[PDB]
C-alpha cells in the first residue's frame, strides 16, 4: 500500500499546465482530475527550513537553526519522539508541577538522551552554540518570526460562499507552517535540556516554548486525524470569515495563513472539541495533553465515550442525554451512564447512585438493581426497603416467578404485613401446596384440603404431622 | 459442490458478440 | 503443552515469571479483574517432554482490577510462608506497591490522584536498591502514562521519595538496566527511547521510527510496542513497533553510526517483545488476536520459527527463567509449554 | 430401505436445486433492470437441464444481486464459509432497506400530489416490516437449522441495522422488534440472552456508550419472554436456567446506573430519558426477582400444586 499509494499520487499529479489564479498566484494543473498543486512563496522562516543545506549566508538566527538542525538530525525518530512526549508531559503535569525544570530536564535527559548521542556531535554543537547572542537571536525568532502578528483586519476578502480550493490550500499551507515551527521549537528545546542555561533568565522562553510546541502538536495531530473536521472547526473560530477566504496575491495569503497561525498560537479548543464531540483516539493523548473542573468533566465524559471516567467524575462531584444532566445539575449521571452502556461500568455506577441515594425514581432505581443482580438476596433487600406502589412489585414477583422461591426460603429462615398479602396471593394464583406451605409458615392446610377435595395418603399425613378433632377426622378418611 | 471464481464471467448486463 | 485453567470468573490482563529474584523464581502472578494470584511451577517425574507442571498455591484478592504486575528482588520463601513484594496498576489509576505474607495483604503503598499518574499508566518496573554496607536503602519503582509524564517512586529508610519528569508523549514502556540500577530505559509512544541515571540532562535517546529500514514499508502508524534491555549486565538494547518491527543496538568499544541489526517479525505485536533471558538475540512475540507466538533470532538464525500456535487469543506470555519453558496466560486459562530445543 | 433413502435422497437434492434455479429463471424474466437482449439469453440456459449450485451462483444469482437465492444457494451447497455469509446477509438488509425507503417516498408524493417518476406503478410497510418479511421468508424455506442462520452473528447485525437506521420509537416501531422476530421464528430463548450477554460484555459498536439501554431492554424482553416460557412449561407437565442469568440482569442493572449518571451530566443539559430508565430498571429488578425464585427451589416444585 505504501508503495502504491506513493505511485498513486504522483501519476495523479504529474504536470500539464501552469494558471495564473489571482494576480500573481503560480497553479498547476494535473493529469487527475481534483489534483493540482499550488506553488506558494516562502516565509523568511521557511526559506531557512527548505534551505539548510545551501544557504552560504545568512543570518545570525539562520546560522544558529542550521547549527540546531546539524545536531538534531543526527538523533533517531525513537529519540526526538521520546523527547517530545516528555516535552508534552511537562504541560500536562505527568511530570509534576512539584518538579524544578532542572529537575524535569534531568528526567528528559536520562530517559531519553543519554547515550543516545555521539559526544562529538555534542561538543561541534557547544562550540558553535558559543558563538550566537543566544538571547537575542531566540528573542527574534520567539517574538517576531515565529509568534505572529495581531491585526487590525488586513483585508483577507471575506468569501460569501464555500470555497474548497482555499480551504484545502489554506489548510496545507498552515500545516507546512506549524510542521516547521514544530520541528525549530523542539530542537531548541533540546538544547535547552542539554546544557546549563540559566532555568531562570530563560524561563519565560522555555515555558513559551513549551507552550508553543504543544499546540503544534496538538494541531499537527489533529490534521492527521481528520482534515475535514479540523478545517471546520478552524473557519468556524473567525467569525466574520465563517465562509471561507479569498486571496489574490501572495502576501493576503501569507498573511492568511499567518492569521491562522495566530489563532493556534493563542475559545479554539473549546469550539473544537464540542464540534468533534457532537478522533476518538487523539483526544486520549489531548485529554490528558489538552486538559491540562471543566477539564475534570471533559476528561470524564472523554473517557467515557471505564474506571478512570467513573474515578474521575465521582472525585470532582448521547449529546441531549448529556444537556439534560447538566440542566439536571449524581444520580442522573449514572442513570444515563447505565443506559449508554445498555455493561460492567453501567452497572456499577448505577448501583453505586442508588446506594448513595437510599416514586418514580425509587422505583426505576430498584427494578434496574434487582434485574442487574438476577442477571449477575437483592430481592429481599429491595422488598423490605420498599415495604418500611403495590401493584408495581407484584409485577417485580411476577418476573421473580426457582431462584426467586430460594430466596423467599432464606428470607422465612432468617426471620425464624403487605408483604405477606401480596406474597400469598401470588402463591395462590404439589408445587403450588408446597410453596404456600412454606411460606405460611392454616393457610397450608386450607390449600392442602382445597386439592384433595397415594396423594391422599401423602396429604392426610403431612397435615397430621402440622396439626401435631382434625387428626380423627384424616384417620377415619384413611382408613375408609 | 461450488465454487465461486469472480475472476472470469459473461457480463449479464451486456449483449452477446 | 500442559494446561492450568483459571479460576472461571477470572479475567487475566498480565503474566509474569519471578525472574527477578532467584529465592522466588517459580513463583508466577496473574493479575485479574479482583486480584493477583500466585502459582508454583514444579519438575514432575511427568514425561520428560514437558517436565515441568504448574501448581496453584494461592489467589491474593485486591478487589479490583491489575493490568500490570512486577516482583522485587525482595522475595522470600521460608517454612511454609512466602514474603512476597508485588508492584501493580489498579483500575482507579494509581500505582501501588503491595507487601504480603501468602494470600494476606499485610501492607500496602499508594501512589495516585494527582500526585500520581494525570492519566493512563501505560507501565511499571521494580528493583531493589543497597547502600554501601548492604542493608535494603531503597525500593525503587518507575512507572510511565498518557499524562506525558516518568514517575520515579523511591521508597527509603526515611520514606517515600517522589519525582515527576516531563515526557514529550505518553510513556509505554519503562524498564531498569540489569546490573546497574543507576541507569533506566523509559519508551515513549512516538519512538523515542530514553536512557536515564536517576541518581543525577538524562544520558541519551534513539529512536526506531526514523530508522525503519523501508525495503518494506512499515507504514504510517508504527506505533513503538515496547523497549527492553538484554543481556545480563544489560549490555543491549531492543526495540519493537506495533508493526512487528524490531532493532537491537548494542552497549560495550569504538564509535557508533547506526542501530546494530534490524528486522521484522511475521506479526504486529499489540503485547511486544519478550527477551529469552539465556540467550540474548532470541527473543519472544506475539500475533496476540489469533493467538500464535513467533520466535526470533536477531542474527537471523531463526528463519520463521512459530513453535506456539493456538487457537485462541493471547493476553501476555513470559519466559520462565530456565529458557526452555514459557508460560502464557490466554483470556481463561494459563499453558505452560516447552520447547525441546532450548532444553 | 437403503436403496430406497439413496434415491429419495438424490431426488430431494436435485428437487431443491431446480426450484432455485426455477426461482431465478423467473425473476430473471420479469426483471425490469434487465435488458431484453440478455433475457432470451437467460431462458435458453436455464430452461432446461438443472445446472450445478456454482453456476446457479457465479453466472446469475451473484450477477443480479438476489441476495436471497444467494443464501439459500449456501444453503443447499453445505456452503462453510461465515463471513460470505454475513456477507450477503449484510447486502440483503441494506438492498431491502432502501427499497421500502424508495417506495415510501414515492408514496408520500402520491399523497402530495407530485408526479412519480416516468414508468413508476403508484402505505407500504416500513423498511424494518420489509426487512423482516424478507427473513422469515427465508427462514421458512431453510427451517433455521441451516448455517445461514448462526445467531450468533446474524442478530447482532439486525440489531445494528435498528439503531443505524432509526428503526425505533421514533417512526413507531416497538424497539424490541428485533427480538421478538427471532423469537417468532424459534429461537430457542436461552441462546438469545447468551449473545445479548456477549453484545453487551464486548461493546462492539453501535452498542457503546448510552445506547446499551437499548440492549439492556432486549435483555430484559428476551429473559421476560424465557420466564413466562419456563412457568408455561411447568404447568404444561403437571397436567436450561444458571445464575448466569441471574448475574447478567445483575450487570445490566448497573449498566442503567452508569448510564443514568452519565446522562445526568452531560453538556447542554441534563438526558430526558430519566424516568425511562428508572423504568427499566423496576423492569430488571423483577426479573432478577423471578429468575432467582426460580433458580432458589421453584423451577423444581412446579408441578405441584400451592
Amino acid at each position: 500500500l505504501e508503495t502504491i499509494l506513493r505511485d498513486v499520487k504522483t501519476a495523479f499529479n504529474e504536470a500539464s499546465s501552469i494558471t495564473l489564479y489571482g494576480d500573481e498566484i503560480i497553479l498547476v494543473n494535473c493529469f487527475q482530475p481534483y489534483n493540482h498543486s499550488l506553488y506558494k512563496l516562502n516565509t523568511t522562516v521557511e526559506n531557512w527550513f527548505y534551505n539548510m543545506h545551501s544557504e552560504t549566508d545568512g543570518s545570525e538566527l539562520f546560522k544558529y537553526l542550521r547549527t540546531l538542525n546539524g545536531f538534531a538530525s543526527t538523533l533517531s525518530n525513537d529519540v526526538l519522539r521520546s523527547i517530545s512526549k516528555k516535552f508534552l508531559d511537562i504541560i500536562t503535569g505527568e511530570l509534576p508541577d512539584s518538579m524544578t525544570t532542572v529537575e524535569k530536564f534531568t528526567d528528559i535527559f536520562k530517559n531519553c538522551l543519554e547515550n543516545q548521542f555521539e559526544i562529538t556531535n555534542l561538543k561541534i554543537l557547544f562550540d558553535e552554540l558559543n558563538s550566537f547572542d543566544i538571547p537575542v537571536v531566540l528573542n527574534d525568532l520567539i517574538n517576531n518570526q515565529m509568534k505572529p502578528g495581531i491585526f487590525w483586519k488586513k483585508d483577507f476578502i471575506s468569501a460569501i460562499k464555500f470555497d474548497g480550493f482555499t480551504s484545502i490550500i489554506s489548510l496545507e499551507s498552515l500545516h507546512q507552517l506549524l510542521s516547521i515551527h514544530y520541528r525549530i521549537t523542539l530542537q531548541v528545546l533540546l538544547t535547552f535540556v542539554l546544557f546549563d542555561l540559566d532555568t531562570e533568565i530563560f524561563g519565560q522562553h522555555i515555558s513559551t516554548l513549551l507552550d508553543l510546541h504543544y499546540k503544534q502538536f496538538l494541531l499537527l495531530n489533529l490534521y492527521r486525524q481528520d482534515k475535514c473536521l479540523l478545517a471546520e472547526v478552524l473557519l468556524k473560530d473567525s467569525s466574520e470569515f465563517s465562509f471561507g477566504v479569498k486571496f489574490f496575491n501572495y502576501g493576503q495569503l501569507i498573511a492568511y495563513i499567518d492569521s491562522l497561525n495566530s489563532n493556534v498560537y493563542n475559545t479554539e479548543n473549546s469550539f473544537f472539541m464540542t464540534f468533534f464531540r457532537s478522533s476518538h483516539k487523539n483526544i486520549r493523548f489531548f485529554l490528558e495533553n489538552v486538559e491540562c473542573e471543566v477539564q475534570e468533566f471533559m476528561f470524564a465524559m472523554t473517557l467515557f465515550s471505564f474506571d478512570q471516567s467513573y474515578e474521575i467524575f465521582q472525585l470532582h462531584d448521547i449529546w441531549k442525554d448529556l444537556l439534560c444532566t447538566f440542566t439536571v445539575p449524581h444520580s442522573a449521571f449514572y442513570y444515563q451512564l447505565s443506559l449508554l452502556f445498555d455493561q460492567e461500568f453501567a452497572l456499577k455506577c448505577i448501583s453505586k447512585s442508588a446506594e448513595y441515594s437510599l416514586q418514580d425514581f425509587k422505583e426505576k432505581q430498584h427494578i434496574h438493581y434487582l434485574n442487574l443482580l438476577i442477571h449477575f438476596e437483592v430481592l429481599d433487600v429491595l422488598r423490605l426497603g420498599h415495604e418500611c406502589r403495590t401493584n408495581f412489585l407484584q409485577l417485580l414477583l411476577q418476573e421473580d416467578i426457582d431462584f426467586f422461591s430460594t430466596l423467599l426460603r432464606l428470607c422465612n429462615a432468617h426471620s425464624d404485613k403487605i408483604v405477606d398479602s401480596i406474597l400469598s396471593q401470588n402463591l395462590r394464583s404439589c408445587f403450588k401446596k408446597l410453596y404456600c406451605f412454606r411460606m405460611l409458615n392454616a393457610a397450608a392446610e386450607v390449600l392442602y384440603q382445597y386439592i384433595l377435595m397415594i396423594r391422599k395418603r401423602k396429604c392426610y399425613l403431612m397435615v397430621i404431622n402440622v396439626l401435631s378433632v382434625t387428626l380423627t377426622d384424616l384417620r377415619d378418611e384413611l382408613r375408609g | 459442490k461450488l465454487v465461486i471464481n469472480k475472476d472470469m464471467r459473461t457480463d449479464l448486463f451486456s449483449p452477446p458478440n | 503443552s500442559n494446561q492450568y485453567q483459571l479460576p472461571l470468573n477470572v479475567r487475566p490482563y498480565t503474566t509474569t515469571w519471578c525472574s527477578q529474584s532467584p529465592s522466588c523464581s517459580n513463583l508466577l502472578a496473574i493479575g485479574h479483574d479482583t486480584g493477583i494470584t500466585i502459582y508454583c511451577a514444579s519438575e514432575e517425574q511427568t514425561p520428560g517432554s514437558t517436565g515441568l507442571t504448574l501448581q496453584e498455591l494461592f489467589t491474593i484478592q485486591t478487589g479490583l482490577p491489575t493490568l500490570h504486575l512486577s516482583f522485587s528482588s525482595s522475595c522470600s520463601y521460608s517454612e511454609p510462608v512466602y514474603s512476597l513484594f508485588l508492584a501493580c496498576v489498579c483500575q482507579d489509576n494509581t500505582v501501588r506497591l503491595i507487601i504480603t505474607k501468602n494470600e494476606t495483604i499485610i501492607t500496602q503503598h499508594v501512589l495516585g490522584g494527582k500526585s500520581g499518574h494525570h492519566n493512563f499508566v501505560n507501565d511499571i518496573d521494580i528493583a531493589d536498591v543497597y547502600s554501601a554496607d548492604n542493608r535494603l536503602a531503597e525500593q525503587v519503582i518507575a512507572s510511565v502514562g498518557d499524562d506525558c509524564t516518568l514517575i520515579i517512586w523511591r521508597l527509603t529508610d526515611e520514606g517515600p521519595i517522589l519525582a515527576g519528569y516531563p515526557l514529550s508523549s505518553p510513556g509505554i514502556s519503562v524498564q531498569f538496566r540489569p546490573s546497574n540500577p543507576n541507569q533506566l530505559i523509559v519508551g515513549e509512544r512516538n519512538g523515542n527511547i530514553r536512557i536515564f541515571d536517576w541518581t543525577l540532562p538524562w544520558l541519551l535517546t534513539l529512536n526506531t521510527l526514523p530508522l525503519v529500514n523501508t525495503c518494506h514499508s512499515s507504514g504510517i502508524a508504527s506505533s513503538l510496542a515496547n523497549v527492553r534491555w538484554i543481556g545480563s549486565d544489560g549490555s543491549g538494547i531492543l526495540a519493537m513497533c506495533k508493526s512487528g518491527a524490531w532493532l537491537r543496538w548494542n552497549l560495550f568499544g569504538p564509535k557508533n553510526l547506526l542501530p546494530n541489526v534490524q528486522g521484522i517479525s511475521l506479526f504486529p505485536s499489540l503485547l511486544g517483545a519478550c527477551p529469552h533471558p539465556r540467550y540474548m538475540d532470541y527473543f519472544a512475540t506475539a500475533h496476540s488476536q489469533h493467538g500464535l507466538i513467533q520466535l526470533i533470532n536477531t542474527y537471523e538464525k531463526d528463519s520463521n520459527s512459530i513453535p506456539i500456535q493456538l487457537g485462541m487469543p493471547i493476553v501476555d506470555f513470559c519466559w520462565h527463567q530456565d529458557g526452555s519453558h514459557l508460560a502464557i496466560a490466554t483470556e481463561g486459562s494459563v499453558l505452560l509449554t516447552r520447547l525441546m530445543g532450548f532444553t | 430401505r437403503q436403496q430406497q433413502q439413496q434415491l429419495n435422497h438424490e431426488a430431494s437434492e436435485l428437487l431443491e436445486i431446480a426450484h432455485i434455479q426455477d426461482d431465478l429463471l423467473e425473476r430473471l424474466v420479469a426483471d425490469p433492470r434487465i435488458p431484453e437482449e440478455r433475457k432470451a439469453e437467460i431462458e435458453e440456459f436455464l430452461d432446461g437441464p438443472i445446472r450445478t449450485l456454482t453456476d446457479l451462483f457465479n453466472d446469475y444469482a451473484d450477477q443480479a444481486n438476489y441476495y436471497d437465492l444467494c443464501l439459500l444457494i449456501f444453503h443447499a451447497a453445505d456452503f462453510h464459509n461465515p463471513r460470505t455469509i454475513m456477507d450477503t446477509w449484510n447486502n440483503l438488509i441494506n438492498q431491502s432497506h432502501f427499497e421500502a425507503e424508495q417506495r415510501r417516498e414515492y408514496w408520500e408524493i402520491v399523497q402530495d400530489l407530485p408526479d412519480l417518476p416516468i414508468a413508476v406503478i403508484a402505505e407500504p410497510p416500513l423498511p424494518y416490516v420489509y426487512v423482516s418479511q424478507q427473513i422469515q421468508l427465508i427462514a421458512h424455506r431453510t427451517s433455521l437449522d441451516s448455517l445461514i442462520f448462526p445467531v450468533n452473528s446474524l442478530l447482532p447485525v439486525v440489531c445494528a441495522y435498528a439503531i443505524n437506521n432509526g428503526q425505533d420509537a421514533s417512526i413507531g416501531a416497538d424497539p424490541c422488534w428485533p427480538i421478538q422476530l427471532f423469537l417468532n421464528l424459534g429461537v430457542p430463548h436461552a441462546l438469545m440472552v447468551q449473545v445479548l450477554e456477549n453484545v453487551l460484555d464486548t461493546q462492539e459498536a453501535p452498542f457503546t456508550g448510552r445506547r446499551r439501554k437499548l440492549v439492556v431492554q432486549w435483555i430484559a424482553m428476551a429473559v421476560d419472554m424465557w420466564v413466562r416460557e419456563v412457568e408455561r412449561r411447568a404447568s404444561m407437565s403437571e397436567a436450561v436456567m444458571g445464575s448466569w442469568v441471574s448475574e447478567l440482569l445483575g450487570r445490566a442493572d448497573q449498566v442503567l446506573t452508569q448510564i443514568a449518571g452519565t446522562g445526568a451530566t452531560l453538556r447542554g443539559g441534563a438526558a430526558s430519558d430519566a424516568e425511562e430508565i428508572a423504568s427499566l430498571r423496576r423492569t430488571v429488578k423483577g426479573l432478577k426477582r423471578s429468575v432467582d425464585m426460580l433458580l432458589g427451589g421453584e423451577m423444581a416444585r412446579m408441578s405441584f400444586f400451592r
